[PDB]
RNA sequence: UCCCCCGUGCCCAUAGCGGCGUGGAACCACCCGUUCCCAUUCCGAACACGGAAGUGAAACGCGCCAGCGCCGAUGGUACUGGGCGGGCGACCGCCUGGGAGAGUAGGUCGGUGCGGGGG
RNA sequence: UUGACUGGGGCGGUCGCCUCCUAAAAGGUAACGGAGGCGCCCAAAGGUCCCCUCAGGCGGGACGGAAAUCCGCCGGAGAGCGCAAGGGUAGAAGGGGGCCUGACUGCGAGGCCUGCAAGCCGAGCAGGGGCGAAAGCCGGGCCUAGUGAACCGGUGGUCCCGU
RNA sequence: AAAAUG
RNA sequence: CGCGGGGUGGAGCAGCCUGGUAGCUCGUCGGGCUCAUAACCCGAAGGUCGUCGGUUCAAAUCCGGCCCCCGCAACCA
């Protein structure tokens, strides 16, 4: 909700950022193939993340969309698009870690984020943790 | 007017009670005093002939030197006079005319001061130096009733060369400077 | 304003360029002249 | 025709010409007096040992030598001229 | 030769901040005064002149400390001149040279020319 | 006679100049691609000499917001720099003061940029000046926008021409 | 020769 | 989709390009006249100026962002 914007689609190379770690929560939901993720589509993921435990735990969503994704409205050529219209997304690149669960059963817990997956416009992986970490 | 009492008394009378007091080693590691500002604020130079280089000598009277006239640094629409001019008068007692006007002050003018009970010990509150403001411009020996033509007092400043308030509070209970506790 | 110097009881010009209502009249100031050197040059 | 009807908020179209700045006579090479050695925006090169600017910052040798470069860092970058034998 | 100190330059934070003790014989400063020179939108505060009684408390100088700051490898990758495979594509990968940024180990409370005064 | 551009033309928008980006680490670089300015202003907002250093934050202070003016620490630049943005900048280009008028005349080595013609920088010599004890600095303004070939005339001036 | 209703 | 006009006390209109002063009629309120109501008379009140911010010492007023309101165009195949 700031800043001057209507910004360059710009591209996706390697996922030299897609492939952090579980930061909080105890499993989480790891990107394979690189995309602009749609707010509807985290919403309508995190929702229903949730919704599939109702009275659950807690959801983090580590991705965040900032990005304006312009549109012409169905003309022909004339100074950038509308834009935004429908509105803005995140680019995930091969490997970022989108929603991570926790305070929950891994039964509970790894078959929530399945459904996401769902939603997402990618091919997912799910992971646990005790890897990363900065420790001696 | 070269050397008096309370500069004297300072020197023969405080600093000892000081030293000990307290428990310094070297004179100059003690409770020194060296500035005081007596500043105004007034109001402003607005509309009307606003002179008001009037209550500037006025103060000039009930010290000595001669005040500065201060100007804007900004500019505010919300009260009035902005940019620069206006008017804001300070000035800086040092050595001698200062030691006399101190004296002056906390033997006349505080007494008498409307009411007055004391001063108040959370004025310095700790950082070292004090702090306080007059309302009233005839509360000075020098000045006169039939002179003024409208009140408007200010506020003065000290500076200690001391640092605890602890001292500076004390350095001045013993120069006669007053105590609301 | 399009100003210009003339030196006064003779010739050359500077073409200043004054600023009128922003306090102005009676221009004229040490300039050098073409015929041998300084004079003052008033305005016009 | 199935015509449609386009238009333009366009109020973007404009830039000004490049003005094609930078170090003119990079170091080590042979210059002659009043050879600008740089176009600067600001004074992001400092005149040194024989170099002078002007108005625009623009940085010239006042002597003919050998361009020398420097930095000072927390100083910072200067330029100036060897002369020879 | 090696110490101490007053001027100065250079490297341009590994010399910084903050702590902790020390130094007054010399130097230096603070101090002693405002008659003269000259001074501050008002103040000899600062500039300045004349003096040296007192001090090392300020300030500066010199040491020690790692808590902040600054520096900071090696490894290993990202990316990449050039060359080149796979797949329908989205993209993935090799060969040949280059090679960070972060982070780790760790380093650091300086170094160094010139001229002076003193043992 | 009733312009051109233009993802056909018309309608719409635009047409020169400045500043970021696009632009792929020298320059340069397109699109009816993203985003803002200019068609002025200073007689001090210009010279020079001499001084001063910000914005904020934290306390303490009569009237007094949450910054009126004071005092005290902390604060290397986030202020300032006439107006857009950018670069630059306190070891000043910023704030104040005293004298000034180089916002000169004649010139101009050597370059920048560049199809042309334009635009830009400029040491130095001469003349006669300013400020400073001096070294010195001074041909307008921290810098880049604030502008228009020629032709045709108008006002002056002058060594020239004048059937 | 004269300034609505209940 | 594009142009351009307009949101101001309760209603209906000014004030805005020429920045600091919100004006008019109607109605609301109080007091008179009248047996009483109207009418008429005297005297008052009442406005975050559509909103989210920007420039300025200061914004009804100048510059952009949408929200409803009104008009004009949307043509050749």
């Amino acid at each position: 909700r700031m800043k001057y914007r209507k910004q360059q689609r710009g591209r996706l190379k390697g996922a030299t950022k897609g492939g952090d770690y579980v930061a909080f929560g105890d499993y989480g939901l790891v990107a394979l193939e690189p995309a602009w993720i749609t707010a509807q589509q985290i919403e309508a993921a995190r929702v229903a993340m949730v919704r599939h435990f109702r009275r659950g735990g807690k959801i983090f969503i580590r991705i965040f969309p900032d990005k304006p994704y312009t549109k012409k409205p169905l003309e022909v050529r004339m100074g950038k698009g509308k834009g935004n219209v429908e509105g803005y997304v995140a680019v995930v690149k091969p490997g970022r870690v989108m929603f991570e669960v926790a305070g929950v059963t891994e039964e509970q817990a790894m078959e929530a984020l399945r459904i996401a997956g769902h939603k997402l416009p990618i091919k997912t992986k799910i992971v646990r943790r005790d890897a990363y970490d900065e420790a001696q | 007017p070269l050397d008096v009492a309370l500069k004297r008394k300072y020197y023969e009378e405080v600093r000892p009670e000081l030293i000990r007091r307290f428990g310094y080693q070297n004179v100059w590691e003690v409770p020194r005093l060296e500035k005081v500002v007596i500043n105004q604020g007034l109001g402003e130079a607005k509309e009307d002939a606003r002179i008001l280089e009037k209550a500037a000598q006025e103060l000039a009277l009930i010290t000595g030197q001669k005040p500065a006239v201060t100007r804007a640094k900004k500019s505010i629409s919300n009260f009035k006079l902005r940019k620069g001019m206006p008017i804001g008068l300070r000035v800086t007692l040092r050595r001698d005319r200062m030691w006399i006007f101190l004296e002056k002050l906390l033997n006349v003018a505080l007494p008498r001061i409307r009411d007055f009970r004391g001063l108040n010990p959370n004025s310095f509150d700790g950082r070292g130096n004090y702090n306080l403001g007059l309302r009233e411009q005839l509360i000075f020996p020098e000045i006169t009733y039939d002179m003024v033509d409208a009140l408007r007092g200010m506020d003065i400043a000290v500076v200690t060369t001391a640092e605890t308030d602890e001292e500076a509070r004390a350095l001045l209970e013993l120069l006669g400077f007053p105590f609301r506790k | 304003l399009l100003l210009e110097c003339t030196e006064c009881k003779r010739r050359n010009y500077a073409t200043e360029k004054n600023k009128r209502n922003t306090p102005n009249k009676l221009e004229l100031r040490k300039y050098c002249p073409w015929c041998r050197k300084h004079t003052v040059h008033r305005e016009v | 025709m199935a015509h449609k009807k386009g238009l333009g908020s366009t109020r973007n179209g404009r830039d000004s010409q490049a003005k094609r700045l930078g170090v003119k006579r990079y170091e080590g090479q042979v210059v002659r007096a009043g050879n600008i050695l740089v176009r600067q925006r600001g004074t992001r090169f400092k005149p040194g040992k024989n170099v002078g600017m002007g108005r625009d910052f623009t940085l010239f040798a006042l002597v003919d030598g050998v361009v020398e470069f420097q930095d000072r860092g927390r100083l910072g970058r200067y330029v100036h001229v060897r002369p020879l034998a």
